[PDB]
C-alpha cells in the first residue's frame, strides 16, 4: 500500500483505505455395524450442506468432524453435525437423525426405569414390555400422537423431538412405567392428540 | 424468574450496588507444568488481588488445575486420561506445578465396560521413595481368544483372585521402586499396564488393561529446591 | 483508492465502444447502401477505394442532419471495405478539398448501444408499444417492445424490450432487457 | 371474464409449531410472489423475440396527425369505423397525455367533426365515452 | 495464543446454570441462570432460556478476554437422573454458535456407586 | 392525575461517558440508548434519544471533541457513526472483534478503535472508510492515544496492551516504530506530550515517562 | 445392440466408502466385480450384422 498524508483545508489530515475446529464421538459396536451399513447415506448431508470434513477412526471406533476455516459458513454447523451423529449412535433411524440436522429445535432426552421406580429383574422386563406394547403398537401410538421418536435401549429410553413434545411423551411413558395399563394410556394419548390437532 | 408477578419474598430487601469492577481489580497469572510432559505452558488463572501478597501467594498455593494429557503432550491419543496438577511455588507471574493425580473420562469408562466379559478391579495403597503416600486403581477385562466360539469370556473367581494378586504386587513393586517424578514418567507412556498384561498373559487373556486412577494421600515436607530442579535468581530495574 | 498515491495501472470492446459513444454523441452517422460495400471493389490495383457514402445526423443539428459525407483520407479506414458495423460516430466534421466534408475520428457502433446511450441522454423519442404481448404490472408500470426514433429528421433502430414506467404523464424508461 | 381459469434443506420453523412454548410466551411471502411475477414477466418478455422491422409511428396515430395538419379528419373517421373493436379500444387507451395535450385535442376535434357529419352517431358517442373512460 | 476457561453447564431437571470459570474452577467469571433470563417459572428450564443465558455469558467471557472454553456438562446426578437434558444441549449449541472456541466436552455427572434411597417411595415417584 | 417522569441518564452499561470540549455537550449510554444532554448553566436539557435496539448493550462510545459526531460500538460487533447536526446515524460497519477502546483525535478527523483480538483499525470520521488496519500485538487492547497537530505532517498512534506492552506506530509510515515492553500489567492510560516524551500508566503501579524521538532514540526518561 | 450388450455384460462396481481411510471432506482428500448373464465376448450374436439375441431370456 503506497502511502502519503494529504493536508486538507483547515490543514486536517487525510489518508486512503487499506480456524479449523474439531469434534470426536465414539460409536458402540452393536451400533457400529449399521453405521457401516448406512454410512453412504450419512456423509453426503454432512459434507454437501454443512461443509464439514468427516472421518471415521476405525482404529478408535470414533467419528471425527472437523470444520475448515474457509469452506464452512455457519459456526453451528459443527455442533449440529455432532448432535446428528450422536443421535444416530444412540439408535435412531437415519432419516429421523437427518431431521435433527434439518431443523434447529430438536432435542434428545434420556432416562431409565430405575430412575423412575426401582424395579428388579422380571418386574423390569414386564415394564419394558408394557412400554413397547404388542408389536410395538404402544410405542408407535405415542410417537405418532406426540410427533416424536422413542427408542428403548436395554433399559435406557431415549426420546427425540421438540421440547414440549418430548415432555409430553416422557409424561405418558412414565405413567406406563408405574403401571397404568395401555388402554388407559392410549385413551389419554388420543385426548391430547385431538387437543393438539385442534390447536 | 424476573417477572412482575413473581411476588417479592423477604428476599429483595437491601441490595448492593455493582461498583466493584471485579475483573478490573483482579489479575492474571500463568502456570507451568513439570519437565516430564512436553508442553509445559498451559493456560492462565486469576488471583483476587495483589494488595495482600498474602492473598496472592495463598490463593496460588491452594490452586489445583486439571488438564488432559492430550493438551499437555501434543498426541491426541491420550484423550481419555486426565491429570491433576497442583501449583505450590510461585514466582514472577509464573507458577510452578507438580503432579497431583490422574483419572480417566467417564466416557471412556462407560465405553470400555461391555456386557459379555468379566471386570477386574485392583486397588493398592503404597508409598513412593519420595514419601508420597499414593493409591492406585487398575482395571482389566477378560477378553477372548482368537478361536472362541463361546459367547462369553468369563473367568473363575480363582483366576480373578490370581490376577488381582499379580496386579497388586506389580503395582506396588513398581511404585515403591520409583519416585514420583519417575512415577509420572512411567505412567505417561502406558508402561505399567504393558507389564501387567505381559505378566498375566499366562493365567487368562485380558484386554483394556489400564491404570484407572492415581490418588495422592499424604505429602512430605515441602521442598522448593526439589520443585525448581524438577522444573529445570532475578534482579529488578532501578525504579526511582 | 487505496494506497494513496496514483499510478497508471479480452478487453471488452463492446463496452469500450459503448463508452466512446457516451462521449461522442451526437455526431453520429450511418453508412448507406450500396456504394460502400464490396460493390465498389473495382478496379484499381494495390490501392482500392470503397467510396464512402455515409449520411451524418444529429437532431440537435437539423441542418447537417441527414447529409452525405465521405471519409477522411488520413483515417486508417480510408476507403476501406467489407467492414461489419453500420453507424459511425465521429468527433468533428470539416469541409475540405473538392468541397467535400469529412469526419475527424471515428467509432463503430450498432443499434442497442446507441439506444442505451441516447436513452441515458435525450434523443430517443419512443413509439407506442407493440403480434407481441405487452404486459402491465401496475397502471404505472409495464413492459413493452418499442422501436425508438433517433431523430431535419433521423432514422430509427431495432425494436427493444423495455421496462418503462408511467410518471408525470409520460412513459419514461427505467431499464432495458 | 374471458381470461381462462388457471423443499429447502434448512427449514425455518417457529416456536409454536415445534415445541417452544417458551419462545411463544415471550413471543418475538408476498414480496417473494412479487419477485416471481417480475420473473415471469421477464420470461415472456424475452421469449417473444421477433426482430422484424416495424414502423415507428402506427398507422392510426400517423393518420390522426396529418388529419390535424389538414384540419380535416375524414380519413381518420373512416379508418376508426373500419377498425375492429379490440383494436379501437387498444388505440384509444394507448393515446398520449403529455403537457401539450395535442393528441387528445385532435381526437376531440375529430369526434366533433363526425357528429357534425351526422353519421355513425352511435359509434361517435361510444368513442367519446371510451375516451372519457 | 488464546486462553481457556471451563464452562460448567449444570442442566438441572427444572433449571439451567451456565457457569464459566477459569482453569482450576476457583475464580468464577460469569454465572447466569434459566429463570433469570426468562421471567417465569414454567420456562425457567427451557431451551430458549438456556440459549439466552449462554449468549450473555459468551458476552461476559469475551469481556474478560477468554476466547476458548472446555466444557463440563452435568445433570443433577445423585439418586435422581444422570443424563444432561435439553437445557444443557441448548446451552452448548448456543455457545458454540456464539463463537467461543470449544475445546473438550465432558459429562461430569456424579454417578453414585451405591446410592441411598431416592425420594419417590416404593410406589414410584413421578405420576 | 397528571404525571411527569424523571428518567436516569448514565445507567447500566459499563462504558465511559464522554463530553466535547465544552460542557454544553454530554453523551451517556443507558443499557440500550445513548442519551445526549446539553449542559448549560441552569438550562441543562436533553437533545435526543437513540434507540437502535433494546437487546444488545452499547459497548463503548466516543464523542468527537467538537459536538459534531458520535461514534458507538455495540455488543453486536459493529460500529455506528452518527451525525449530531442532522441527528442521524450516518454510517455503520462491522469490526470483526468486540471492541472496547475508542479514541478520537483532537482534530475531528480521525478515530481509532481497538478490540480484544489485538488488531486495531483507525477510520476517517467524515467519510466512513478506514485508513489502515494494524495487526498489532497479541493481547487485548487496553488504551489508545493519538498525537498530531492541527496542521502538521506527523501523526502517531500509541496502543497499550493488556500485557505490559505499548507500541508506538506512525500514521504516515505505519511501522512498529517502537515496541516498549515495560509494565507487568495492563496499560490503562496513555498520553503523548510535545518535547519527545511519552506517558504510559501501567495498571500495576507504575507511570513511565519515555524520552523519545522519531528516530530510534527511545529511552526510559 | 449397444444397450443390450452393456445390459447383459458383467458389471464392475466401486465399493469405496469415503471416510474410513481419511478425511473425505469438502476441502480435499475397494473394488469388486459381479458376473452378468454373459460376458461380452461369449455372446452368440457377435459377428452377426443385424441380429440381437437376449441370452437373459
Amino acid at each position: 500500500e503506497s502511502k502519503t498524508v494529504v493536508v486538507d483545508d483547515q490543514g486536517k489530515p487525510r489518508f486512503t483505505s487499506a480456524k479449523f475446529e474439531s469434534r470426536k464421538i465414539m460409536v458402540p459396536p452393536h451400533r457400529m455395524t449399521p453405521l457401516r451399513n448406512s454410512w453412504t447415506k450419512i456423509y453426503p448431508p454432512l459434507v454437501e450442506h454443512l461443509k464439514l470434513q468427516v472421518r471415521m477412526n476405525l482404529k478408535t471406533k470414533s467419528v471425527e468432524l472437523r470444520t475448515n476455516p474457509k469452506f464452512t459458513t455457519d459456526p453451528g454447523a459443527l455442533q449440529k453435525g455432532a448432535d446428528f451423529i450422536k443421535a444416530f449412535t444412540l439408535g435412531f433411524d437415519l432419516d429421523d437423525s437427518i431431521a435433527l440436522l434439518r431443523l434447529d429445535d430438536l432435542y434428545i432426552e434420556t432416562f431409565e426405569v430405575k430412575d423412575v421406580k426401582t424395579l428388579t429383574g422380571d418386574h423390569l422386563s414386564r415394564a419394558i414390555g408394557r412400554i413397547a406394547g404388542k408389536d410395538g403398537k404402544t410405542k408407535f401410538a405415542i410417537e405418532n400422537a406426540t410427533r416424536t421418536r422413542i427408542v428403548l435401549a436395554d433399559s435406557k429410553i431415549h426420546i427425540l423431538g421438540g421440547f414440549t413434545h418430548i415432555r409430553m411423551a416422557r409424561e405418558s411413558v412414565v405413567s406406563l412405567i408405574l403401571g397404568s395399563p395401555p388402554g388407559k394410556v392410549y385413551g389419554n394419548l388420543r385426548t391430547v392428540a385431538s387437543r393438539l390437532k385442534e390447536r | 424468574a424476573v417477572g412482575k408477578n413473581k411476588r417479592l419474598s423477604k428476599g429483595k430487601k437491601g441490595q448492593k450496588k455493582r461498583v466493584v469492577d471485579p475483573f478490573t481489580r483482579k489479575e492474571w497469572f500463568d502456570i507451568k507444568a513439570p519437565s516430564t510432559f512436553e508442553n509445559r505452558n498451559v493456560g492462565k488463572t486469576l488471583v483476587n488481588k495483589s494488595t495482600g501478597l498474602k492473598s496472592a501467594s495463598d490463593a496460588l498455593k491452594g490452586r489445583v488445575v486439571e488438564v488432559c494429557l492430550a493438551d499437555l503432550q501434543g498426541s491426541e491419543d491420550h484423550s481419555f486420561r486426565k491429570i491433576k496438577l497442583r501449583v505450590d511455588e510461585v514466582q514472577g507471574k509464573n507458577l510452578l506445578t507438580n503432579f497431583h493425580g490422574m483419572d480417566f473420562t467417564t466416557d471412556k469408562l462407560r465405553s470400555m465396560v461391555r456386557k459379555w466379559q468379566t471386570l477386574i478391579e485392583a486397588n493398592v495403597t503404597v508409598k513412593t521413595s519420595d514419601d508420597y503416600v499414593l493409591r492406585i486403581f487398575a482395571i482389566a477385562f477378560t477378553r477372548k481368544q482368537a478361536n472362541q466360539v463361546k459367547r462369553h469370556s468369563y473367568a473363575q473367581s480363582s483366576h480373578i483372585r490370581a490376577i488381582r494378586k499379580v496386579i497388586s504386587e506389580i503395582l506396588t513393586k513398581e511404585v515403591q521402586g520409583s519416585t514420583l517424578a519417575q512415577l509420572t514418567s512411567k505412567l505417561i507412556p502406558e508402561v505399567i499396564n504393558k507389564e501387567i498384561e505381559n505378566a498375566t498373559k499366562d493365567i487368562f487373556p485380558l484386554q483394556n488393561i489400564h491404570v484407572r486412577k492415581v490418588k495422592l494421600l499424604k505429602q512430605p515436607k515441602f521442598d522448593v529446591g526439589a520443585l525448581m530442579a524438577l522444573h529445570g535468581e532475578e534482579k529488578g530495574k532501578k525504579v526511582t | 483508492n487505496i494506497a494513496v498515491v496514483i499510478r497508471n495501472e479480452v478487453i471488452q470492446i463492446k463496452l469500450l465502444k459503448q463508452m466512446i459513444c457516451a462521449g461522442f454523441v451526437d455526431h453520429v452517422a450511418v453508412r448507406a447502401d450500396v456504394l460502400f460495400p464490396d460493390d465498389a471493389k473495382i478496379t484499381n490495383r494495390t490501392s482500392i477505394i470503397n467510396i464512402p457514402y455515409i449520411p451524418v445526423l444529429a437532431t440537435r443539428t437539423p441542418n447537417i442532419e441527414d447529409c452525405f459525407v465521405y471519409i477522411h483520407p488520413t483515417s486508417i479506414l480510408n476507403n476501406l471495405g467489407e467492414m461489419p458495423p453500420k453507424y459511425m460516430l465521429y468527433y468533428s466534421l470539416h469541409l475540405g478539398g473538392n468541397n467535400k466534408t469529412r469526419m475527424n475520428t471515428l467509432c463503430d457502433i450498432a443499434s442497442t448501444p446507441l439506444a442505451n446511450i441516447a436513452r441515458k441522454g435525450l434523443l430517443l423519442t419512443y413509439s407506442k408499444p407493440l403480434g407481441l404481448k405487452t404486459v402491465n404490472l401496475s397502471p404505472t408500470e409495464r413492459y413493452c417492445y418499442v422501436v425508438p426514433r433517433f431523430g431535419k429528421i433521423g432514422w430509427d433502430l431495432n425494436p427493444i424490450a423495455v421496462h418503462q414506467k408511467k410518471q408525470k404523464g409520460q412513459w419514461t424508461v427505467i431499464k432495458f432487457i | 371474464r374471458s381470461k381462462p381459469k388457471e423443499l429447502p434443506f434448512f427449514l425455518q420453523l417457529s416456536g409454536e409449531k415445534v415445541g417452544d412454548e417458551a419462545s411463544v410466551r415471550e413471543g418475538i411471502h408476498r414480496r417473494d410472489q412479487e419477485a416471481q411475477k417480475k420473473l415471469d414477466a421477464e420470461e415472456q418478455m424475452n421469449k417473444f423475440k421477433v426482430t422484424g422491422r416495424l414502423g415507428f409511428e402506427s398507422h392510426f396515430t400517423k393518420q390522426l396527425r396529418e388529419g390535424s395538419q389538414s384540419k380535416d379528419y375524414s380519413s381518420l373517421l373512416a379508418t376508426l369505423i373500419n377498425f375492429s373493436p379490440a383494436a379501437v379500444d387498444l388505440e384509444i387507451r394507448s393515446l398520449n397525455s403529455f403537457e401539450p395535450f395535442d393528441e387528445i385535442v385532435w381526437f376531440i376535434d375529430a369526434l366533433t367533426q363526425g357528429l357534425k357529419s351526422n353519421k355513425n352517431f352511435e359509434l361517435y358517442e361510444t368513442f367519446m365515452s371510451l375516451l372519457f373512460k | 495464543s488464546q486462553v481457556f476457561g471451563v464452562a460448567r453447564i449444570y442442566a438441572s431437571f427444572n433449571d439451567t446454570f451456565v457457569h464459566v470459570t477459569d482453569l482450576s474452577g476457583k475464580e468464577t467469571i460469569a454465572r447466569v441462570t434459566g429463570g433469570m433470563k426468562v421471567k417465569a417459572d414454567r420456562d425457567e428450564s427451557s431451551p430458549y432460556a438456556a440459549m439466552l443465558a449462554a449468549q450473555d455469558v459468551a458476552a461476559k467471557c469475551k469481556e474478560v478476554g477468554i476466547t476458548a472454553v472446555h466444557v463440563k456438562i452435568r445433570a443433577t446426578g445423585g439418586t435422581r437422573t444422570k443424563t444432561p437434558g435439553p437445557g444443557g444441549q441448548a446451552a452448548l449449541r448456543a455457545l458454540a454458535r456464539s463463537g467461543l472456541r470449544i475445546g473438550r466436552i465432558e459429562d461430569v455427572t456424579p454417578v453414585p456407586s451405591d446410592s441411598t434411597r431416592k425420594k419417590g417411595g416404593r410406589r414410584g415417584r413421578r405420576l | 392525575y397528571k404525571g411527569i417522569s424523571l428518567n436516569p441518564i448514565y445507567a447500566g452499561s459499563s462504558a465511559v461517558a464522554t463530553v466535547s470540549e465544552n460542557g454544553k455537550i454530554l453523551a451517556t449510554p443507558v443499557l440500550d440508548e445513548i442519551n445526549i444532554i446539553d449542559l448549560t448553566p441552569g438550562s441543562r436539557k436533553i437533545l435526543h434519544k437513540i434507540s437502535n435496539e433494546d437487546e444488545q448493550e452499547i459497548t463503548a462510545l466516543k464523542l468527537t471533541p467538537d459536538g459534531q459526531y458520535l461514534t458507538y460500538v455495540s455488543q453486536a460487533q459493529l460500529l455506528k457513526i452518527f451525525h449530531l447536526k442532522t441527528g442521524k446515524v450516518v454510517r455503520s460497519m462491522k469490526i470483526s472483534s468486540p471492541s472496547y477502546i475508542l479514541d478520537a483525535d483532537s482534530t475531528s478527523t480521525l478515530l481509532a478503535v481497538g478490540g480484544t483480538d489485538g488488531s486495531i483499525i483507525v477510520v476517517d470520521i467524515e467519510n466512513g472508510y478506514i485508513t489502515h488496519s494494524f495487526k498489532g500485538h497479541g493481547g487485548t487492547i487496553s488504551s489508545l492515544k493519538f498525537y498530531g497537530q492541527l496542521n502538521s505532517k506527523i501523526w502517531l498512534l500509541a496502543s497499550g496492551d493488556t500485557n505490559g506492552m505499548v507500541k508506538v506506530w506512525d500514521l504516515v509510515k505505519r511501522k512498529c516504530l517502537h515496541t516498549l515492553q515495560e509494565h507487568t500489567s495492563a496499560v490503562r492510560g496513555l498520553d503523548i506530550i510535545e518535547v519527545l516524551n511519552l506517558l504510559s500508566g501501567g495498571r500495576d503501579d507504575i507511570i513511565n515517562l519515555w524520552d523519545f524521538n522519531m528516530k530510534k532514540k527511545c529511552k526510559l526518561l | 445392440k449397444k444397450r443390450v450388450i452393456d445390459d447383459e455384460d458383467d458389471k464392475e462396481v466401486d465399493t469405496t466408502l469415503p471416510g474410513w481411510g481419511e478425511w473425505a471432506g469438502a476441502g480435499s482428500k475397494f473394488i469388486k466385480k459381479v458376473k452378468g448373464v454373459v460376458n461380452k465376448d461369449k455372446r452368440r450374436d457377435k459377428n452377426l450384422q443385424n441380429v440381437i439375441i437376449n441370452e437373459k431370456v
